[PDB]
């Protein structure tokens, strides 16, 4: 149930994945796709049906980095050829990618983590020491 | 990329030696004139009665075009070029499999 | 003022109409909490009024 | 609902898609255009109508970066030839590109939350033990 | 609407612009105009006529960058010929041309943002219980 | 306010609800920890009352 | 028992472990599983059944380049051919991939020990001496 | 790695000049056109009737496979070369002793 579906991929990289080459894409969109709801915080039922545009970018991106730069070089170089690439993201998003994804979280990402000290608190004691005097209503 | 339109012509010289040579098609691929930030030397005979000049150069296409040795190449100048030889590089990076999607052609000048 | 910077921006989703204030709970025993590390949080100081 | 038309684009990088050339162009455009709505924090109904010129020059801008450069190189060499780029953005748009976007939220992209300590809150407490003695109005 | 006219950019370039290229200088220059009226917060009716003359400076030598250097190289060689071109602007302007035309802000570019506490306010509360005794004027 | 920067988001997995507030308790024997040695824990000033 | 199974490794790599490397590949996936067991806190009975998603993509990710980068080099020059890899994570995960597998601990990773100045506490002291005088109920 | 399966063609030549090239079986390894950011250049005899090149190249293949010298190889692609002298750094490491695990063949193109 990836964010993304493999037609989209293709379309973006392209390429039309064929025998081996669909499993490797289907398993790394997946991966992203989990990486992508665990960092947004939203499990997203019907995985191709409700999922937002940015997020299918973010995504997308993520998927064609992973597949065409598996291994994270900086430099490749064949002969007369040569590539230089930039430094890859330290996991699967880069920052700006991953401010998209985090649009989700409610304050500004604001956490709170209520503490105690380990007292359990009794407040209906001094009110057990009571007896009903009057009628009674 | 930039490019270039180029006209094959592929044959094969029969037992006699009679080449049969055809337009084949098209083909777009980069001239590079020296393998760095030099060029190659025009060279002459120094025995022929005339004033032909031979050059040497290279020729970067995309990775499964349709070009081949022994295949004769014209530009859009004039300029008549002989693919000699095989494709060059025309593999994936050997640790990886990456690929740079361009093969180099020798090409030597005919005109 | 309790002021925070180098937080998520972008986020409660192009921020609505009809409440949508969930009022982040700061009460005595809670702890603020930002995962960015270059987050800061800090206050302004305010007038004395004795003048 | 591109914020972009593609003969904008085909018109900027003076080139013209064809066949699988123009389906990933298109869907670059949707995504810049998804990250631009996202940023901006505007969703346009009418995506090329009435969109501001601004953001179709951001969005066309990083489309192009997008499809000349879409495996954000660094430096590339063939034989005698070699090119160097600067280095990429972070996301799809530079700095000055995301304060363009950004022109649309106010208070200068202040923003508050309001907080609360949990409290409901009974303002009718200690007015609820009242009998009205009188004419009654 | 470009803020300023294409036969000066043909001038500052020294060339002539054809078919596939005046479109894309027109599109480039209006592209640039658009950038310029959002920094300075000045929307030129009258785009080629009451423009000011560092205004238009401004505009055709960013139309000039982006069109001589759309891709944003820092170098570039191609065998016995080389080029190192500066460090690109962040946008389309360096910050000397942003504060040109940054001129036309007010008050040296302070902009002040309007707080409130939430309350509504009733100035004519506690003269609301006011009985006119006397002759009336 | 105690105010913590550079903690490890994205955990309680995805916050629930149904309790789930385990109620870290930091009374005064407790000494407060975290293995990141980027966090930063502090606090915010408060008002005097005073004025 | 390691949190991913060694067809989804494979699928990941497009390769098909054989002989000597299918044992080498089960003992670094069993030991990348060790690894985000401990670091995760969360010791799963069935490793491959209830394994969260994001957690077998970090260890498929750790074991992919455990297997393909074993000795952890920067560089490898082979004649005419290069490759020049970024910096390798400390361990065997990113910090990205361990802030993935922290997820599961609670209070944001926030941990507290008690201290105690070493005495017993009597509470029932003062309380010894006593009689109890009347009815006695 | 991405490697490449040949052909190899083992036998001797006897005394009387009889080539006797059966095929020994297959071999894995990785073609170098060149010593590095170049190519090698395609040669021609000039007094031969026809159009065949020479070229010399590199075989980058692991220490101690089943290749040797005079054992011509042939390629998917149907080039056929010809193993000229001895494997070349199929040696340990002097100050160490660490093993690359590859020997690089020097190739001729015999087509």
């Amino acid at each position: 149930a990836g964010l993304a579906t493999i037609d989209e991929l293709q379309t973006l990289m392209s390429t039309v994945f064929e025998d081996d080459a669909l499993e490797q894409a289907q398993l790394v969109l997946d991966i992203v796709s989990s990486w992508a709801r665990v960092v947004s915080g939203q499990m997203w039922p019907d995985a191709p049906a409700n999922v937002p545009d940015d997020v299918r970018a973010v995504v997308l991106q993520a998927s064609r980095r992973e597949l065409k730069n598996p291994d994270r070089v900086i430099s490749r170089q064949m002969g007369p050829f040569n590539v230089q690439y930039s430094q890859p993201p330290d996991g699967f998003f880069y920052p700006a990618e991953l401010a998209i994804l985090k649009r989700f979280k409610r304050s500004g990402g604001l956490m709170t983590v209520s503490t105690s000290r380990g007292e359990e608190g009794r407040p209906w004691a001094g009110k057990t020491a009571y007896i009903r005097y009057g009628d009674g209503l | 990329m930039n490019d270039e339109t180029l006209t094959v012509y592929r044959g094969a010289t029969d037992n006699k030696g009679n080449p049969n040579k055809q337009v084949h098609g098209t083909v777009k691929g980069v001239f590079a004139w020296g393998p760095g930030t030099s060029t190659n030397k025009f060279g002459r005979d120094r025995n022929f009665k005339g004033e032909s000049s031979s050059l040497t150069a290279e020729l970067y296409v995309k990775r499964g075009a349709d070009l081949k040795a022994r295949d004769r190449i014209r530009r859009a100048n004039g300029e008549e070029y002989s693919v000699v030889g095989h494709a060059a590089w025309d593999q994936g990076h050997p640790f990886d499999g990456f690929d740079f999607g361009y093969m180099v052609f020798q090409v030597e000048a005919v005109n | 003022v309790k002021v925070a910077t180098g937080i998520d921006d972008l986020s409660e989703d192009a921020t609505p109409e009809e409440q949508q204030r969930a009022k982040l709970i700061l009460a005595q025993d809670d702890i603020l909490m930002h995962g960015n590390h270059e987050a800061k949080f800090y206050t302004l100081p305010e007038t004395s009024l004795d003048g």
